[PDB]
RNA sequence: AAAUUGAAGAGUUUGAUCAUGGCUCAGAUUGAACGCUGGCGGCAGGCCUAACACAUGCAAGUCGAACGGUAACAAGAAGAAGCUUGCUUCUUUGCUGACGAGUGGCGGACGGGUGAGUAAUGUCUGGGAAACUGCCUGAUGGAGGGGGAUAACUACUGGAAACGGUAGCUAAUACCGCAUAACGUCGCAAGACCAAAGAGGGGGACCUUCGGGCCUCUUGCCAUCGGAUGUGCCCAGAUGGGAUUAGCUAGUAGGUGGGGUAACGGCUCACCUAGGCGACGAUCCCUAGCUGGUCUGAGAGGAUGACCAGCCACACUGGAACUGAGACACGGUCCAGACUCCUACGGGAGGCAGCAGUGGGGAAUAUUGCACAAUGGGCGCAAGCCUGAUGCAGCCAUGCCGCGUGUAUGAAGAAGGCCUUCGGGUUGUAAAGUACUUUCAGCGGGGAGGAAGGGAGUAAAGUUAAUACCUUUGCUCAUUGACGUUACCCGCAGAAGAAGCACCGGCUAACUCCGUGCCAGCAGCCGCGGUAAUACGGAGGGUGCAAGCGUUAAUCGGAAUUACUGGGCGUAAAGCGCACGCAGGCGGUUUGUUAAGUCAGAUGUGAAAUCCCCGGGCUCAACCUGGGAACUGCAUCUGAUACUGG
């Protein structure tokens, strides 16, 4: 299938292990899934301090 | 084969199987004699075969291997065949 | 005193047996509709005397060959 | 054989043994024929710990039922008390 | 399991006094309870039916000292109990040990009554109870342990509680600082400004 | 004194309206996973995927009061060794406690695990006859007398091992005859047939070949009639979808005769009649363990079968049989196929979908823990042994509930931050400071309860020739705990050791600034980003929940959007183009008969568990528990004919 990458900035490329999660994008014909961040390889968004649960961002010190 | 009790009960099961097979073969031969005499003509031979087989089947029934219902069903059917036969 | 049923015989082309078609009234669990349901049974009647068209009365008993576990008790309304 | 014994239907650290007439081949807390009273080794005073029905217990034990070791002791205690 | 923040932002957001202070001073002289807290408290928008129901529920919860889970459990208990749902909910909320201690006057606020309950200071019928949600049955005797009978806080709370209207369903005697729980309070005994229809409708939604 | 407390809509087509109609949202729930965070305790849950294979340890043993015997076990008891006047020895188990191996009974069919297969041979509900049933219990009688083998062992002996052969051995509640019997069997009767086993505790008189007779007791063994339980069989009603699955069945329908299981049975063969099933769904295809129950819903309904309980089916796969009352048997047997592992190449060993754990798969499943102390189970007269059942211990916020992470204050509305109409407001009584408390955690102590029984002793009764011996009844003493650093309580000292998550345009509870500039981006729908969009990211502030917060996965409500409750067809989708007509559905009016449908009462049952009502116990709730109600269903019996039907 084809999924969508959220947030701003990612480190995904060919031969990368991701965690597909169920959710469609209305303005993208064909996309039916997302990649949940904080998984095996798709790290969290950089420089984000709000709604970190949905983007896999650690609690700042 | 992993339990000593299992081994020693399998050995006894075989030692009982041989004896039970011997006894059942003897019983079947004695019963088959009655049918052979019934199909062989004279009713006297059938009556003698039944009277000789009777102390065997009942004793076996009262000693394990076979059952009293089995003995009754054999004896009643044989008696009915013999008496009704000419 | 003992349970018994009554039905209509539909076929008797067998030795010492008949085929009965009992009709029952039930209410539909969902729509509450009263429809007629059929419960056909294989009934054995020794000394065959019942034809096709009349109603018969049967009683439950032990199975006889494979699927007839019913006997004929009385013959009511034998008129064709 | 048919015996009258105890089945634990309590919780963690809270035993509660109902007296049931269950076959010896069945499980301790599984199948049973009838239930005859209960016993609570943790219940303090003012609470009715035991309610075994002596009439039905005797009626069952007459027909070859076996009374367990602790059940017999509880019955003896109940009879001595009242 | 309790609110650990300021006790007056909730009151000023609700719009009235929730009795979350002692009462030595005045609420108006101690805080600024006329608008909501924050940068846009002065701006007053229009609230819908859901908004007013939620505001009433939050006011009741802040007055009594319970969370959403416990409040919903109490609502379910009131619904399953035969009678008026709002009256049953109010009675169940009032039956809490901390609330009856506050009514007796052994604590300045409910947050102090429950603290005394939890700190092995309340001795009900000779048995210590540390639960702020402990239901009080009729004809129950609530007392204070020896190690807390001679405290300054209890005496100050008792002498301050004389200002408020004493409840008519308790028979607390201050000679031994012990109270007896009478017939359960009713809708007329409690305040009539609490709209229980909004409460019973919000959870029905 | 009750099982009665029951129904919410919103956004979106259009310049604007009405109606239809599709999508989405607010809500609740689960065996859950992910991101962030994370304190304690109580109660539960923890391979949904690979019924994919297993290194390793333990899960079914038992009793000498059945027996020969006793090479390890204690006294070398006893005799007695070449006695050290106590160092030991060829002996001694027809002297003892006790059992290495063995015969012999019971249990292995219970307990434990998993849903592959199975849409009916299974399951639930209600009946029925044609049966079996060890251990349990009641009743009636016997329990007389012999025979020959064998395990152990012994001399070997085949083979690397697993195992096996020869000959002599012999004791059994081992095996088999003989004598006896019906309230048993067979037989219309007359008549024929059917088995047994004995052990232990003592003891007067009389004995005795001094082995042991003689007397009671305890217990065990046969035959038969009963009870309870379990099992086997049949019948009636329900048990997913598909007709783009319209014929299926030659042991198949039935009958006659024989043989076979515990019995009825094409269960099976040998002959006869061609029937049986099917538009009330036969046959075929896919999927699926069933039920009490569970979640949603006011109800009706929909989905579903986590834990537990009852039933079913399966033990690497397929086939089969034996012992055994009870199996075609998870750790019993044989063979075939695969895998793994030794071999001296002739040859041999194994099945963790048991309890822990390993490898593999997956988003995801926990220790190679203690104890039989309590409940049972198995064996044993009893002590006594085993139990990875069970009772507990450890980890996981996976689920529910409780508690705490302070508190009265405390105005210079401290300071700082935020924006600011730069006069002020927000954070904010918030913070600092002061008084107060020490729940929970740490330390030092006390400390119930789950434990009931059992053995050693003393008496009375029941026996008995007999206080011997045994049972019962009591009696005081010496006794038994994994949990256990037990629950719980007491004193220490200090506010410490403890709050995070999501949202803020409408649905929906909550608005202001800064940064890009249809770019970054948000998104469940309406839709936003083209110099400020309260809609993106950052900040302030607020909102909601709380050791949890959001997303994802799945079901239902709303959806009256499959409408039986509870919808429409002139135009939004919907009258066949029309007519005839089978099955089927309905049916004018009066009376008589019956009582099938209907109604009222009663009985059996609808397991237990679960929901609800009334109460009780853990400090309280979660949790457990007693009674009641309920299980809206089925069968039977008794009365009514107003209505439908005959
Ligand atoms: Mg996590
Ligand atoms: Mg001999
Ligand atoms: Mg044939
Ligand atoms: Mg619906
Ligand atoms: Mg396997
Ligand atoms: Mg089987
Ligand atoms: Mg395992
Ligand atoms: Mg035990
Ligand atoms: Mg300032
Ligand atoms: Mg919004
Ligand atoms: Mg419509
Ligand atoms: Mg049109
Ligand atoms: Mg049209
Ligand atoms: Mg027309
Ligand atoms: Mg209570
Ligand atoms: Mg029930
Ligand atoms: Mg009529």
């Amino acid at each position: 299938v084809t999924s969508y990458i959220g947030g701003e900035g990612h480190n995904l490329q060919e031969h990368s292990v991701i965690l597909i999660r169920g959710g469609r994008v209305k303005d993208l014909p064909g996309v039916r899934y997302h990649t949940v961040r904080g998984a095996l390889d798709c790290s969290g968004v950089k420089d984000r301090k709000q709604a970190r649960s949905k983007y896999g961002v650690k609690r700042p010190k | 084969a992993n339990i000593k009790s299992a081994k020693k009960r399998a050995i006894q099961s075989e030692k009982a199987r041989k004896h039970n097979a011997s006894r059942r073969s003897m019983m079947r031969t004695f019963i088959k004699k009655v049918y052979a005499a019934i199909e062989a003509g004279d009713k006297a031979a059938a009556q003698k075969a039944f009277n000789e087989m009777q102390p065997i089947v009942d004793r076996q029934a009262a000693k394990g291997l076979i059952h009293k219902n089995k003995a009754a069903r054999h004896k009643a059917n044989l008696t009915a065949q013999i008496n009704k036969l000419a | 005193k003992i349970r018994t049923l009554q039905g209509r015989v539909v076929s008797d082309k067998m030795e010492k047996s008949i085929v009965v078609a009992i009709e029952r009234f039930v209410k539909h669990p969902i729509y509450g509709k009263f429809i007629k349901r059929t419960t056909k049974l294989h009934v054995h009647d020794e000394n065959n005397e019942c034809g096709i068209g009349d109603v018969v009365e049967i009683r439950e008993c032990r199975p006889l060959s494979k699927t007839k576990s019913w006997t004929l008790v009385r013959v009511v309304e034998k008129a064709v | 054989m048919v015996t009258i014994r105890l089945a634990r239907h309590g919780a963690k650290k809270r035993p509660f043994y109902q007296v049931v007439v269950a076959d010896s081949r069945n499980a301790r807390n599984g199948r049973f024929i009838e239930r005859v009273g209960f016993f609570n080794p943790i219940a303090s005073e003012k609470e009715e710990g035991t309610r075994l029905d002596l009439d039905r217990i005797a009626h069952w034990v007459g027909q070859g039922a076996t009374i367990s070791d602790r059940v017999a002791a509880l019955i003896k205690e109940v009879n001595k008390a009242a | 399991a309790r609110y650990l923040g300021p006790k007056l932002k909730l009151s000023r957001r609700e719009g009235t006094d929730l009795f979350l202070k002692s009462g030595v001073r005045a609420i108006d002289t101690k805080c600024k309870i006329e608008q909501a807290p924050g940068q846009h408290g002065a701006r007053k928008p229009r609230l819908s039916d859901y908004g007013v129901q939620l505001r009433e529920k939050q006011k009741v919860r802040r007055i009594y000292g319970v969370l959403e889970r416990q409040f919903r459990n109490y609502y379910k208990e009131a619904a399953r109990l035969k009678g008026n749902t709002g009256e049953n909910l109010l009675a169940l909320l009032e039956g809490r040990l901390d609330n009856v201690v506050y009514r007796m006057g052994f604590g300045a606020t409910r947050a102090e009554a429950r603290q005394l309950v939890s700190h092995k200071a309340i001795m009900v019928n000779g048995r210590v109870v540390n639960i702020a949600s402990y239901q009080v049955s009729p004809n129950d005797v609530v007392s204070i342990r020896e190690k807390a009978k001679k405290q300054s806080r209890v005496k100050a709370a008792l002498e301050l509680a004389e200002q408020r209207e004493k409840p008519t369903w308790l028979e607390v005697d201050a000679g031994k600082m012990e109270g007896t729980f009478k017939r359960k309070p009713e809708r007329s005994d409690l305040s009539a400004d609490i709209n229980e229809h909004l409460i019973v409708e919000l959870y029905s939604k």
